[PDB]
């Protein structure tokens, strides 16, 4: 009765959001402001702000009430 | 107003908590009745209301109902019998490796969900990890919890109980992410293992001394940009104690978990997701069922 | 996150006529109550007259939030305006005066969005005598729990503003056919301000609203963006989702075209009837 990680499947009713570590290698990070050294030192990376913006953009895009 | 008040469960700065029976179902609930001038309804109550209305996960406290009268609101929760602090302090309970695995697993699941919904708990400590009678741990006390990932907001740095406060908050980070909860999970894991507060600093500078004395003073190679933090002051170069000399009973898998949770660089410090993917959870022994977790009675 | 929000679950409705029923029912209950309190009396407002006053007081909320010192962030203004809309969905403008609920909506929004304004800083933004500011504060605090009860304790509001930024990032990185999508920003913000006056925020997702605003700015620019929808958003594989999405954006644009502002001489009469109904409450 061991754990095995399951990816936490929640339906976002909209397009696939590119994963947090892909954002730079897919060029999304060119189009947001960079994290300042203070922000970086605290753990804010602008991958956070980028990913949150992309997640909101696609959240319920395909949902109708 | 469908709630018959049974027992008194505690008082804190903003609220008194009571055990109540929901008359409409005969469920036992905890009613947190908010205490009070010209500011209206207390923000700590509204913070808890706004965030817990948007979250639904086994390992986060369910806000079952809310109601009130003229600026005195009251929030109804799942009744939890105990907290992890009572388990940690109860010298009659043995915290086996499977118990520690189970408590960690449920915490990180709750925290994974919470972090995926872009909320920092921002007050993680053994008090705030409540256990129901079925042995399901829930995150509770959302009074400091905040939405993160927005640069357009500054956050305060005085926002985890000192002993569980990450070094970026002690060095005065006003922008941060999941590292402030993931450090506190480290501190809780350490306290599950040791049965005593891991880094019990008397002040914020003493907390930094306790951290660096225990885990080593971070280099700018370990934590780039560290020197940029508002309240950065340089410390003496402590070597740190090797984690197997601290956690003498920890396996190498558990030491990798602990090490990942305690990285000084909050970017490099493991997320709840990547914590859950670590071989510590996947290995033997299995995490205990909630029905078999130790019950402080 | 919107896709599991209280907003999606409870406050995004199937049609503009479902909203009309809620409001008609709220108007009816005030009359039914007032007559049971001691029946087709011209002192009452009709639902369309309540609608004109709600449109008027939405606009005054916008102006209050516009001039507000310290500068109120766009998500607080959007959260306030959403509360104002949601309140007067199940509540009569004859029972609770919209000038007070406007301010209670703003005050609750400031608190909910962590825009830590003090009560004296808040009512200092009312162009009133200081006795009237303190009187207005008493009314703001008096109505605050009432607002929260009438919102069903669902306080988080998802505005189009962050999804709009997300699409503007996504356009730049994945859709190089639109070179410089920031040309769309001003005219997409204009559409976003227009669609906020309508019932769209109760009918569509904030992502749909944000996308409509972007694509309407693009169509206004002579830029086709069907390839963004089909190729980039993958709707080439699910034409039945492309159809639904284009229908939503079409219905949302038509919902802006059918918007008529609250007319100044109409409002000037309706306010007197509103005041008369409040005097004789
Ligand atoms: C408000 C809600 C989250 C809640 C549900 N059960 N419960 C209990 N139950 C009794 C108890 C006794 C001892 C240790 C833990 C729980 C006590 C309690 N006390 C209030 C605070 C105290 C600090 N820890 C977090 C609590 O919510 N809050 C709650």
């Amino acid at each position: 009765a061991l754990y095995e990680y399951q990816p936490l499947q929640i339906e976002t009713y909209g397009p696939h959001v590119p994963e947090l570590e892909m954002l730079g290698r897919l060029g999304y990070l060119n189009h947001v402001r960079a994290a300042s050294p203070q922000d970086l030192a605290g753990g804010y990376t602008s991958s956070l702000a980028c990913h949150r913006a992309l997640q909101d953009a696609f959240s319920g895009l395909f949902w109708q009430p | 107003k469908r709630y018959e008040k049974l027992d008194f469960l505690g008082e804190g700065q903003f609220a008194t908590v009571y055990k109540a029976r929901d008359k409409n179902t005969n469920q036992i609930v905890a009613i947190k009745k908010i205490k009070l001038a010209k500011d209206g309804i207390n923000r700590t109550a509204l913070r808890e209301i706004k965030l817990l209305q948007e979250l639904s996960h086994p390992n986060i406290i369910g806000l079952l109902d809310a109601f009130g009268h003229k600026s005195n609101i009251s929030l109804v929760f799942d009744f939890m019998e105990t907290d992890l602090e009572v388990i940690i302090k109860d010298n009659s309970l043995v915290l086996t490796p499977s118990h520690i695995k189970a408590y960690m697993l449920m915490t990180l699941q709750g925290l994974e969900y919470l972090h995926q919904h872009w909320i920092l708990h921002r007050d993680l400590k053994p008090n705030n990890l409540l256990l129901d009678e079925n042995g399901v741990l829930k995150l509770a006390d959302f009074g400091l919890a905040k939405s993160f990932g927005s640069p357009n907001r500054a956050y305060t740095h005085q926002v985890v109980t000192r002993w569980y406060r990450a070094p970026e908050l002690l060095f005065g980070a006003r922008m941060y992410g999941v590292g402030v909860d993931m450090w506190a999970v480290g501190c809780i894991l350490a306290e599950l293992l040791l049965r005593v507060p891991f880094l019990p600093g008397d002040s914020d500078l003493d907390q930094l001394t306790r951290i660096f004395e225990t885990l080593g003073t971070p280099t700018e190679e370990q934590w780039p940009d560290m020197c940029s933090l508002p309240d950065y002051v340089t410390f003496k170069s402590f070597p740190g104690i090797p984690l197997h000399h601290i956690f003498s009973a920890a396996g190498d898998d558990l030491l990798d978990l602990i090490q990942g949770l305690f990285l000084f660089n909050p970017c490099a410090r493991i997320t709840a997701t990547q914590a859950l993917k670590m071989k510590y959870f996947s290995n033997r022994p299995g995490p205990t069922p909630g029905c078999q977790l130790p019950r402080p009675n | 996150m919107y896709h599991n929000s209280s907003q999606k679950r409870h406050w995004t409705f199937s049609s503009e006529e479902q909203l009309a029923r809620l409001r008609a029912d709220a108007n009816r209950k005030f009359r039914c109550k007032a007559v049971a309190n001691g029946p087709n009396d011209p002192v009452f407002l009709e639902p369309h007259e309540e609608m004109t006053l709600c449109k008027y007081y939405e606009k005054r909320l916008l102006e209050f939030c516009s001039v507000f010192k310290p500068a109120m962030p766009r998500s607080v203004v959007g959260t306030a305006c959403m509360y104002f809309k949601r309140f007067y969905l199940n509540n009569s403008v004859m029972e609770y005066h919209p000038r007070i609920i406007m301010l209670t909506c703003a005050f609750l929004a400031c608190k909910v969005d962590e825009f830590n304004v003090s009560s004296p800083q808040f009512v200092g933004n009312l162009r009133e005598s200081p006795l009237g500011q303190e009187k207005a504060l008493e009314q703001i605090l008096e109505y605050e729990l009432l607002l929260i009860q009438q919102l069903n304790f669902h306080l988080i509001v998802h505005n189009p503003y962050r999804p709009f930024e997300g699409f503007l990032i996504d356009l730049k990185t994945r859709y190089p056919i639109l070179e410089n999508p920031e040309i769309l920003r001003k005219t997409a913000d204009d559409f976003l301000n227009r669609i906020a006056l309508t019932d769209a925020y109760l009918l569509y997702t904030p992502s749909q609203i944000a996308l409509t605003a972007i694509l309407s700015s693009a169509s206004r620019a002579g830029i086709t963006m069907e390839s963004y929808l089909s190729e980039s958003l993958m709707l080439k594989e699910n034409r039945t989702c492309l159809s639904q999405l284009l229908d939503i954006m079409k219905s949302m644009r038509n919902l802006v075209k059918k918007y008529e502002p609250p007319r100044s001489e109409e409002v000037a009469v309706l306010k007197q009837k509103l005041e008369r109904c409040h005097s004789a409450e």
